[PDB]
């Protein structure tokens, strides 16, 4: 599959920011995105998740209020409203669909395609 | 704590009770107050004169021996521990 | 937290290990699953389930988990395993959380 | 001597346990995760 994902944005802290990818290339419904933050100086920090299907998200702990990963069915396309923004919130917002198998034995599950996107503030 | 206090409320209760014996042995005569929630009634055979029928069926008594004050919250145990107890023998 | 080694090193040819650490509510109960990504790039997929491995990966890869910990080790290591490797694992303390590991920057000594 | 270890643990796990009481049976509520494989219909 493919998650393009849109362009670089450019804004000043408490302005809320846009960012969104078009999933292409299978059923968008089955699968569920999950958003994960990278900042330049550091390591990958996940950033939430929800299931397209019903809606229901499951934010980070650190991102409990500032966060709204809505999604539109009709066109594959999820996208998150980060708000509140800081100097510290500048880093590439990936989005990645979220595989899962299960079977007898519980659940397995991890990001399959990955995106791209970055974002400075 | 709570969890080990209930434990020994418990512990006690059933120490010492004798199976063999109904609520007020001596005494008057117990009342078993009984409910049914009939869950379904399945096949009403006209060949072999019989049906079916899946219950919730629940009997209440008194039982002093099983009296206790040290927690108020309405307690529930373990399926297992009605083989402890006396229940009484109704039959069908 | 699943904290894994900052850096690792190896020269082409030694099979090398990059291991992860966590509570037993992500690593003990879940799988873990690896993601490399090579440096000026988006991470990619590398191990899923803790075992497998997708269409594209080399056998040169695996993975393995024992209790608490996950180790990948990269046997017959080459030029173009310079990279940074993450591994993520599912927690069970909220309903929907997962957890990256700070990273572990691969070099080739040569 | 990994055997002597074991062993311990499931001897000692089980001390003072009473079974006839639910995990938290004052203190809280207990929460059930449940989950389903259904192998054939
Ligand atoms: C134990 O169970 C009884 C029976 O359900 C509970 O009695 C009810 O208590 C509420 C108030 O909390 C009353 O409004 C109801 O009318 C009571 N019903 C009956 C049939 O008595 C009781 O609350 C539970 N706990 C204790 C401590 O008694």
């Amino acid at each position: 599959v493919q998650l393009v994902q849109s362009g670089a944005e450019v804004k000043k802290p408490g302005a809320s920011v846009k960012v969104s990818c078009k999933a292409s290339g299978y059923t968008f419904i089955s699968y569920d995105i999950n958003w994960v933050r990278q900042a330049t100086g550091q390591g990958l920090e996940w950033m939430g998740g929800m299931d397209p299907k019903s809606g229901n998200t499951g934010y980070a702990q650190k991102f409990q209020g500032r966060v709204t990963m809505t999604t539109n069915t009709a066109i594959s396309t999820a996208y998150m409203e980060l708000s509140s923004l800081r100097s510290e919130d500048t880093a590439v917002y990936y989005c990645v669909r979220g595989e899962q198998s299960y079977d007898r034995t519980g659940y397995s599950d991890w990001f399959d395609p990955w995106g791209q996107g970055t974002l400075v503030t | 704590s709570n969890m080990s206090l209930v434990k020994e409320t418990v512990d006690r209760l059933l120490k010492g009770y004798d199976i063999r014996l109904r609520p007020d042995f001596g005494g008057p005569p117990v009342a078993v107050g009984m409910n049914i929630d009939i869950a379904s009634i399945d096949m009403v055979s006209e060949v072999n004169m019989d049906y079916t029928l899946t219950m919730y069926f629940q009997q209440a008594w008194r039982d002093k021996r099983l009296s206790y004050n040290v927690i108020p919250l309405n307690l529930t145990l373990d399926n297992r521990v009605a083989d402890q107890l006396w229940v009484p023998d109704t039959y069908f | 937290v699943l904290t894994q080694p900052p850096s690792a090193s190896g020269t082409p040819g030694q099979r090398v290990t990059i291991s992860c650490s966590g509570s037993s509510s992500n690593i003990g109960s879940n799988t873990v699953s690896w993601y490399q990504q090579l440096p000026g790039t988006a991470p990619k997929l590398l191990i899923y389930s803790t075992n497998q491995r997708p269409s594209g990966v080399p056998d040169r890869f695996s993975g393995s988990k024992s209790g608490t910990s996950a180790s990948l080790a990269i046997g017959g290591l080459q030029s173009e395993d310079e990279a940074d490797y993450y591994c993520a694992a599912w927690d069970d303390s909220l309903k929907r959380l997962v957890v990256f590991g700070g990273g572990t920057r691969l070099t080739v000594l040569g | 001597d990994n055997t002597t270890v074991f062993t311990r643990i499931l001897d000692r796990l089980l001390d003072g346990y009473d079974n006839r009481l639910r995990p938290g049976l004052g203190e809280r509520v207990t929460e059930v995760k449940t989950d389903i494989f259904v192998t054939s219909f």
